[PDB]
């Protein structure tokens, strides 16, 4: 019987303490737990409550030590005793977690199978100094021509995807995790990423419907779902990017490459923003913490490509910031752009108006050169750049109703196509390979030459055509990834014998 | 147990007991208080230390005395829950406000409760069809998914709700639940006479509908666990019966703001705005307790009053992240005299994401999407100046959005008579012809009063012909 | 119950001894604490407000504010000099400055 | 001398005290002599118990100290040098808060200890005593900190018992046992 | 189906009621006197042990 | 130093509270190291409380801090080694490598906390300097014991411009330079060491013509608000007593103004306007005195300052923009449109700009080029909704001289091998001022207005319009 | 306050205390925090108008910014007939008077 192994394990445990310090519980309740005793405590231990809960404790004072408890609250009183585990917080990290929905304590919350762990490390690890890194320079692909063309994100970076709720929010992520399965399965290793995803202040419900979507598309074997869900507790909530970050470390020093996408860091100034108000301690901005600003710092920096003395691997950094109402002057949203060297940003409008996940092309910078790509993309998209901010600059002269300069208008009409181009579905890879194509044609006023209408379907027919009759021309930008006088003349050239059909 | 005390104090309605034997009740006990009102119900929420707990009370704060006994119930009230729950209405405690006698239970379980795990969720996409024109086309709604309407201050957004349980509690589940959080005495008056006259009660059987009711006058701990209450009923239906349920609510506004009331005196400094720090967490778990198990399915209906028509204050904006569609309704839009009120270019769904209900369908909803947004993008152009400043192909363009806004105008049929217009059902077969039609300008040359209050492409048709007359 | 954080443990000690002001702790004050740029010390009644007080580091300060336990004092010197404990002389002449 | 600070309720006017009566040359007594004083304004039949809460001005509070040490004139010098401290911040119920807080100054200057032992019922005499002869035997007590065993039942505790003394705590209570054996077989 | 997963949680809740019954079992006689002396023995053992 | 022992009280973030002993207290401003296995935590005492009790801001990790770990007090501020070794080598706050060269051998010693020189000492006095790029050359010409200030967004190619500013004049002088970065990213940090090591500016020799700096941004606050004053320090020692100058650099300022607060809110005060800290001001005061021309060396402080959203009207950017003297605003549209460097004509200003003491000519030619293209953004208005055909002769070639002179702020930077990949271009100050009359005399009207875009001086504008006519 | 006026029943006597509570709005506001909590208690509007007022009418009640919810089976039908769907009439006027001008 189920019960009868169960009694038999529960009955061989004897309790019998031995402590540095006890303490008696004194105040408690509002999430927060504060005890009494407690004088010999190091910062940032566990201690366990008697109740059956465990709280870490971020405030020591002589009067009253201020232990924030994970889970329950309504089984905790005053009267207690509470006694020291012995242990700062650790987490098992290891090739066990893969495929399992995890929270912040590491302990699955799914049940797909036990954690294998082959180290534990510690939910704070010093994030990487300036002798171990080496210069970034390895693409990564969401299989959106914008993304890569305008906005490259390396590995051992950070870049910024900031803009509304929930607007399209989980699709730049499931691009990203979508376009680079292709080369999980592939025959380089340093091609492979092992994503990890962080969901704080979301619920079970949307992670659920998420994890259908993975497991349908065959992308949940090497996926890893770090969260602390609307019901779970304020301390795991500002405790999953902590210990969701451990484990993409030691892909990063195994070799192995992954990229952990952090959601929402805002959701993380909330939950610390709980503690601090309730241990009493001074808001800064905006009735966000005078200290948050180091919060977000240690950690962003934790994505690191490092020399091959060290980790031939890297891990990146994918923050994610919601914005309550768009404003990006808030204490939170500026405390990040600070820290990345890239925004990403995503227009409400744009959202609607076909680019779904939409990028905005008017202000977003991208600091890196452009060699965080492949090296045909970054030709063919030479001069798209500049396209681009012309064309939002004719185009509001454009707009009053005032006629003007023939000249202005093929400016006007060629940066349409490009946008109608850039335009694409949520939840479709799209290989780099064949991305190379369809921006030099465009900027090659091959697709100007045809009619706005029928761009999604010339792209289509192109691609196909290029499969049967020149593939040796993209078996060269898949295996070099760069293009040559030979190859250009050759891209020029199959491009105008079949420019309409 | 019964544990006795004394009142040491009476600070406001967060009243503090001194519990005088070394017997001390845990944190989300219920406390009964003695006076000669009858009695009071608290809730205990902090330790003060030696033993002094401090007590939110969900029962009104008038004529105690400090030194007055206290008891303790040994754990949280208990509402009831079954089958002879139905046809009821049940307070905070479960005692009768429809006054039939007291009421027949066989399991009457307490208020809190803890959420069903990640593992535990198991969460469908298998839809629903309404019969109203602009939820079809904009984000259709679910069974399993949880939908949510951002609704005016209380001139549009019952009325919304009425035609709402016309259609979806008579087309699914085998019980539904109606829990309204401080709401208005007219409200709960209305809606229990119209049920039995729809003969959605009979009393003397057992009923398809519950009901849980709580004013809104009552002080502001009352107002929150009456929310509680009726969560509780929704988790008899999901678990113990095994069944699908439904839930509905007008509005669950009333929770976040009774929980920011008696959040400042408890000792939580409030956050910015004055609303509360707990806000996230307070919210979050009665938000998993709202949803859809492998056992029954909870699929809720959720309406919010917005607070002075910003929805970027914390309550409206934490409220967001729980839901998987929304159709935000703009206070103005109501005002404007266009019901249904809901914004169309703030309209979104996970339950519609590229070609999730039909391919063909999904591009019908998209095209409608970027017009009329081209529409808006030209309202400053078109007042400043005027419309024959423009060109021909840009004019074609608005005068088609300005169809489309004046078509999405759609009578009810619950509420019917206010409006003054008979109402309209439109399935969701019919909803895709009658746009398919409209974006390729089959009927770009009828009037653009034809297309305000009618359901159906045919009856704009057909109105033409009487607006002619 | 009844009680100042006027009541600093220096303070303190002296007033149980027996050991009473006797006009170097009411003329004359003496600091308590000093943070923030604050000088928070215990004396100085028989001050003008805004009068000049000279510290035993040297360092100006005038007195914006009375209050009965302490008597918060403005730095104009620096805070790298002035620690806790030091004698706090009061010059006696409100703040003037040279004319003509 | 101070012997480093305890308390953060009402524990400076106890540091300082104690440091005032090393140099007095006597704490025992000072001890010893506040705890009758103070056991006699409690246990006041009119007004000790209808009035420990502050309520009447310093001055009025100053005709009631002048009586106080006419109950009794022992009480040293500095002790009753405390009291005008006490009247003048006007500070009374908070009256007996030092006089223990002090209490603990004293009987670490003694090198004793207090030692509860939570139990479910009263314990064995032997009990007790083996207790006692295990922590002077072991390395726990040493010598300077000499323990006093108090049993008190609690309903806080069913079954077992816990030792609490110092910084070092056993629990062998049964409690533990029942909550964690409850939450695993509702699996 | 629905039943028999419920009906395998009631019969987890019955040996959840089992510990109370014993619970009342065990404090009620002298039982209650003769495993607490039990434990005050081992707790010498630890004790010294320190 | 001598056996002086406090015992810690409460652990409070970074907020620590010591029970030093009686006569023997700190004072505000000392250094307070406490032994732990993460090297010396340094406390910054930073008030005191009474009853013998110090309040104490962290700069290095608090992490399992053991309570009562007794707390000895080295007796001053935190003091570094300084010398002639501190360049070409990386240093943390406390005066220690992170880049580990091994002990910094010192010549002399000093407190990262010093005055700055009164009012006595201070003079203005200053020579004009050649950083050999067009725009700043003619619009706003870099002078001695500067206390320029380089307002611009994030990533609009600014970290692009202060890589060439080192690479051109802080080799050829014969002075030496310190690069200082303050709460900055290990990954600019790295990519700027290891770039600066090929151009050689960072010579593998010890001796070295600019030092490096790091504090960086995953550290604690405390550590940060103090990587400024240490590296203001070393300059100040090259100032006085090897009496030389040299030419400062701080990389964003805006880390020093954020780092200051955060520990504001934490020893107690309450927000000033816009949630800022109450001490910016004194706190600016202290920083800019030090930098300037004495009667010995001189500093030329050349500052990255970061404006956060884009909003420069908040009182942080713009109670310091007066305090800057040569202020620059580097925006994010001329960014885009792919103009390069950033600069704006209008809001870029310097202390010496006027008169004969930059040459008679070099102001009227200067002031000749705002106007050209203030005319012309003015009419933007007008060529789009009104139409620039109805309006005169006179205003086209206005126009096309706007146009021409807009394209012929650009040029490639050295450093810009992979943010151009063209190489750099040197445009001396003489060169500028004689090329850019020629654009509005009207001799260079017969070359387009594509034809000043990406090249140096005059004699390489005429060429390159012989290369675009085949 | 205003749940204490009320229509009582049959039984309590058909009781009524009919509640008109009288808003002082500066800015015709209905985007601030104090007029919407008013206006999600009650039911309908009687909204009045500076600009209408000033132009004849005293008082002058605005009927596009006025709705009724708690009247619209208030009426008896002689008050009914006459008044045959006016508030439509002057809502097919609202449209008409935004384009006309």
């Amino acid at each position: 019987e189920v019960s009868s192994i169960l009694e038999e394990r529960i009955k061989g445990v004897s309790d019998e303490a031995n402590l540095n310090e006890t303490g008696r519980v004194l105040a408690v309740g509002d999430g927060i737990a504060r005890v009494f005793g407690l004088n010999n405590i190091q910062a940032e231990e566990l201690v366990e409550f008697s109740s059956g809960v465990k709280g870490m404790a971020l405030n020591l004072e002589p009067g009253q030590v201020g232990i924030v408890l994970f889970g329950s609250d309504r089984l905790v009183k005053e009267g207690e005793l509470v006694k020291r585990t012995g242990n700062i917080v650790d987490v098992p990290v290891g090739p066990g977690l893969l495929g399992r929905v995890v929270d912040a304590l590491g302990n699955p919350i799914d049940g797909k199978g036990p954690i294998d762990a082959a180290g534990r490390s510690r939910a704070q690890v010093k994030a990487p100094g300036i002798l171990p890194r080496r210069s970034v320079h390895e693409p990564v692909q969401t299989g959106l021509k914008a993304v890569d063309a305008l906005v490259p994100i390396g590995r051992g970076q950070r870049e910024l995807i900031i803009g509304d709720r929930q607007t399209g929010k989980t699709a730049v992520a499931l691009d990203t995790i979508l376009n680079q399965k292709r080369w999980n399965n592939g025959s380089d290793e340093s091609k492979k990423l092992y994503c990890v995803y962080v969901a704080v202040g979301q619920k079970r419900s949307t992670v659920a419907q998420l994890v259908q979507t993975l497991e349908q598309h065959d992308a949940m074997k090497y996926s890893i779902i770090v969260a602390a869900t609307a019901s779970e507790a304020a301390p795991l909530q500002y405790l999953a990017p902590f210990t969701a970050a451990s484990i993409g470390e030691w892909f990063r020093d195994n070799g192995k490459h992954a990229l952990i996408v952090y959601d929402d860091l805002s959701k993380q100034a909330v939950a610390y923003r709980q503690l601090s108000l309730l241990l009493r301690r001074p808001p800064g901005r905006e009735a966000y913490p005078g200290d948050v600003f180091y919060l977000h710092s240690r950690l962003l920096e934790r994505a690191a490509k490092l020399s091959e003395k060290e980790g031939s691997g890297s891990l990146t950094a994918l923050p994610v910031i919601e914005t309550q109402g768009g404003d990006v002057s808030a204490y939170i949203p500026t405390n990040v752009i600070s820290i990345t060297d890239g925004q990403i940003f995503l227009e409400a409008e744009l959202f609607y108006k076909g680019i779904r996940p939409a990028i905005n092309v008017g202000l977003s910078v991208s600091r890196v050169g452009s060699a965080a790509q492949v090296k045909a993309l970054k030709q063919v998209a030479g001069s798209l750049k500049l396209f681009l901010a012309q064309y939002r600059e004719v185009a509001a002269f454009a707009q009053f109703g005032s006629d003007l300069d023939a000249s202005t208008k093929q400016t006007l009409v060629r940066g349409e196509r490009l946008t109608q181009l850039l335009k694409q579905n949520q939840y479709s890879p799209l290989a780099t390979e064949e991305q190379v194509p369809l921006i030099y044609a465009g900027v090659n006023g091959h697709l100007d030459g045809i009619e706005l209408s029928r761009i999604g379907e010339f792209e289509s027919s192109f691609l196909s055509y290029l499969k049967s009759n020149h593939n040796e021309l993209l078996t060269e930008i898949r295996e070099k990834g760069e293009l040559s006088k030979e190859l250009l003349a050759s891209l020029k050239s199959a491009t105008e014998s079949f420019v309409a059909t | 147990t019964p544990i006795t005390g004394k009142v040491t104090a009476v600070i406001g309605a967060i009243v503090d007991v001194h519990f005088e034997q070394s017997e001390l009740p845990a944190i989300l006990n219920a406390l009964e208080i003695k006076t000669p009102q009858g009695k009071l119900v608290l809730e205990v929420a902090q330790h003060l230390g030696e033993n002094t707990v401090r007590t939110i009370a969900m029962d009104g704060t008038e004529g105690l005395v400090r030194g007055e006994k206290v008891l303790d119930t040994g754990g949280p009230i208990s509402v009831p829950v079954g089958r002879e729950t139905l046809g009821r209405i049940i307070n905070v405690i479960g005692e009768p406000i429809d006054e039939r006698g007291p009421i027949k239970s066989k399991l009457r379980k307490p208020i809190h409760a803890d959420p069903p795990s990640f593992a535990e969720q198991s969460t469908s996409a298998e839809i629903l069809e309404t019969g109203i024109k602009v939820v079809d086309l904009l984000a259709p709604y679910a069974r399993g998914g949880k939908i949510g309407l951002f609704g005016g201050a209380g001139v549009g957004k019952t009325v919304f709700i009425q035609e709402l349980i016309n259609n979806i509690a008579k087309a699914h589940g085998g019980f539904s639940v109606f829990t309204g959080v401080g709401e208005r005495t007219r409200e709960g008056n209305d809606l229990y006479r119209e049920m039995k006259e729809t003969g959605v009660i009979n009393l003397e059987g057992e009923s398809k509908v519950a009901l849980v009711f709580g004013q809104m006058n009552e002080p502001p701990g009352a107002r929150a666990r009456v929310a509680l209450t009726g969560l509780t009923i929704a988790e008899y239906f999901r678990d113990e019966e095994g069944q699908d349920v439904l839930l509905f609510i007008d509005n669950i506004f009333r929770f976040t703001q009774a929980g920011s009331e008696v959040s400042a005196l408890l000792g939580r400094i409030p956050s910015a705005v004055g609303y509360q720090p707990t806000l996230a967490t307070d919210m979050g778990l009665l938000q998993e307790r709202i949803t859809t198990t492998k056992k029954g399915s909870v699929t809720s209906v959720q309406a919010v009053y917005v607070p002075a028509d910003d929805l970027t204050d914390p309550a409206p904006a934490t409220t967001f992240a729980h839901l998987d569609a929304t159709t935000v309704l703009s206070r103005g839009i109501s005002e404007l005299g266009i019901y249904p009120a809901v914004d169309p270019l703030d309209s979104k769904s996970r339950l519609l994401d590229a070609a999730v209900v039909g391919q063909e369908h999904y591009d019908v909803a998209s095209k409608v999407q970027e017009t009329l947004q081209t529409y808006k993008s030209l309202q400053d152009i078109i007042a400043i100046l005027g419309m024959d400043e423009l060109s021909e192909q840009d004019k074609l363009t608005v005068e088609r959005a300005r169809k489309i806004q004046r078509f999405l105008s759609q009578p009810f049929a619950v509420a019917e008579v206010f409006t003054g217009i008979p109402g309209k059902l439109v399935r969701l077969k019919d909803t895709v012809a009658s746009f398919k039609a409209v974006l390729e300008g089959k009927y770009d040359n009828i009037p653009e009063h034809a297309f305000y209050m009618v359901g159906g492409i045919e009856d704009v048709v057909a109105k033409a012909e009487k607006l002619a007359a | 119950t009844k009680a100042q954080p006027t009541e600093v443990s220096s303070i303190l000690e002296e007033r149980i001894k027996g050991v009473s002001d006797e006009a170097n702790l009411n003329e004359t004050g003496r600091v308590l604490a000093v943070g923030d740029g604050i000088a928070r010390v215990f004396g100085l009644n028989n001050i003008q407000a805004e009068e000049l007080v000279e510290f035993s580091s040297g360092v100006k300060g005038m007195a914006l504010n009375l209050e009965p336990g302490q008597v918060g004092i403005v730095l104009f010197g620096s805070d790298r000099l002035v620690k806790e404990g030091e004698l706090v002389k009061r010059t006696g002449n409100i703040v003037d400055v040279p004319v003509g | 001398p101070p012997p480093v600070r305890l308390f953060g309720v009402e524990g400076t006017y106890a540091t300082a005290l104690y440091q005032a009566a090393a140099k007095n040359s006597s704490i025992d007594a000072a001890f010893q002599s506040l705890q009758k004083v103070e056991s006699t304004v409690k246990k006041n039949p009119k007004l000790g118990h209808l009035l420990l809460n502050p309520a009447l001005s310093l001055k009025d509070r100053n005709s009631v100290i002048d009586a106080i040490v006419e109950t009794h004139k022992n009480l040293d010098g500095y002790v009753v040098n405390l009291l005008k401290v006490l009247s003048e911040n006007n500070r009374l119920g908070c009256f007996e808060k030092i006089a223990s807080d002090f209490g603990v100054l004293n009987d670490a200057h003694n090198g004793l200890l207090k030692g509860t032992v939570t139990s479910a019922e009263p314990l064995d005499p032997k009990s007790f005593k083996r207790i006692e002869k295990a922590l002077s035997a072991s390395k726990l007590v040493g010598q300077g900190k000499s323990l006093k065993l108090e049993n008190v039942v609690k309903p806080e505790i069913k079954g077992g018992l816990i030792v609490e003394l110092g910084d070092k705590t056993v629990d062998l209570s049964i409690s533990t046992k029942i909550q964690k054996l409850n939450k695993v077989l509702e699996d | 189906v629905r039943y028999e997963a419920s009906l395998r949680q009631l019969e987890q809740r019955q040996l959840a009621k089992s510990v109370i019954s014993r619970v009342q079992s065990e404090l009620g006689n002298p039982k209650f006197q003769e495993k607490v002396l039990q434990q005050s023995i081992s707790e010498i053992e630890q004790l010294l042990s320190k």
